[PDB]
């Protein structure tokens, strides 16, 4: 539904590093897929995050970060399994 | 291989994988070591059986001949400072504190019914403090019993039911000639306990009357297909008394009475309260 991508240059200047930053995004939308945040309309992932690009919501700081804690709660789930383990043998 | 050979018999083996297990094995009439054997150097037997089971805690046990000391042997391993066993039912007690009762219990049991499928019989835990509470109160309700069941005077009746296992419970055909090595005479305690038996069939009659008197099913329910009498009773007992009662109650109510299950909390009842409402169509 979206034919310019002008407002996301707009937004992010560099528009190879806008590419990286949407292509990620999409990445992590089609597998280990996350909710848009953003009601699509039956569309596809190419768009979506280009939409999530238009609202501005998107960078590569938020993805980074938002990773950051992503992978430190896998790493909580780590350790409370690593808890799990001395109790269930002893 | 000793197993074959009687050198040494497996008188036991539960396991709850991965939780507990419990290996109570005993020599046949050997005069050899069953654990020490059948565990080889520091369980590395037992270990290796539990490392092919995935990590089982696997507790080798002793065994002998009587079911006494074979559920004492089952208790395994613990310290033991006083058990309780009675003579006429195959029961033991033992009493610990909490902080050895979670280890002897465990999460779901694993152990305690490792114990269970040990010695065959139920298992009961309890604290010292608590088990001497216990103690006060068995023997003041003792007390209250051989007062109300064998009708003699309550002094002498607390001194009586101290010693006498089974209180006062049909307990005429226990030996009752070592209450007379007590002080006192009870020359019409015997026409009392025969009273007292007299009260005993009024207290059958009294559930008689539970049955009939109190609260009796309608004939609605009575002579509804598919449906008893103690069927029709125990929908009754969830408080309803009419067909639209019945329809009120639900399972949760009716889950209250043993009598009543959840199918016969179903639709209508199950077929009780469809059959009373549709009696106006043939």
């Amino acid at each position: 539904a979206r034919v310019t991508v002008q407002d996301a240059v707009e937004k992010i200047g560099n528009r190879f590093d806008l590419v990286l930053v949407a292509a990620r995004r999409a990445r992590q939308m089609q597998v280990g897929g996350k909710d848009p945040l953003v009601p699509e309309e039956n569309d596809k992932t190419t768009v979506i995050a280009l939409r999530e690009i238009e609202e501005g919501l998107i960078n590569n700081q938020i993805l980074d970060v938002r990773e950051r804690q992503e992978q430190q709660e896998q790493e909580a789930a780590e350790l409370q399994a690593v808890t799990a383990i001395a109790e269930g043998r002893r | 291989p000793e197993i074959g050979e009687e050198v040494i018999e497996i008188k036991a083996a539960a396991r709850d994988p991965g939780s507990r297990a419990k290996i109570a094995v005993k020599t046949n009439d050997k005069r050899i070591d069953p654990v020490g054997a059948c565990v080889g150097m520091r369980g590395a037997r037992v270990q290796a059986v539990s490392t092919e089971l995935g990590g089982e805690r696997i507790d080798i046990v002793l065994w002998d001949d009587n079911p006494a000391q074979f559920v004492i042997n089952a208790m395994a391993p613990a310290d033991v400072a006083s058990i309780v066993v009675d003579e006429d039912k195959h029961t033991m007690d033992i009493a610990v504190e909490a902080g050895n009762l979670a280890q002897a219990i465990g999460r779901n049991g694993q152990n305690v019914r490792l114990a269970s499928q040990l010695s065959g019989w139920e298992l009961n835990v309890m604290t010292v403090d608590d088990l001497q509470a216990k103690h006060q109160a068995e023997a003041h309700a003792a007390i209250d019993t051989f007062t109300k069941y064998l009708d003699i005077d309550e002094d002498f009746a607390t001194v009586l039911v101290e010693e006498g296992f089974s209180t006062l419970e049909e307990l005429a055909y226990v030996p009752m000639k070592e209450l007379l090595e007590i002080e006192g005479l009870d020359e019409p305690t015997v026409e009392a306990l025969r009273e007292r038996a007299k009260n005993a069939l009024a207290t059958i009659a009294q559930a008689q009357e539970e049955s009939l008197g109190d609260n009796k099913p309608a004939d609605d329910l009575l002579n509804l297909e598919g449906v008893d009498r103690d069927l029709a009773f125990k929908l009754a007992a969830r408080g309803v008394c009419t067909l639209e009662d019945l329809a009120e109650q639900g399972i949760d109510d009716l889950a209250d009475i043993e009598g009543l299950t959840d199918e016969k909390a179903g639709a209508l009842i199950m077929a009780a309260r469809n059959i009373c409402w549709f009696g106006d169509e043939a």
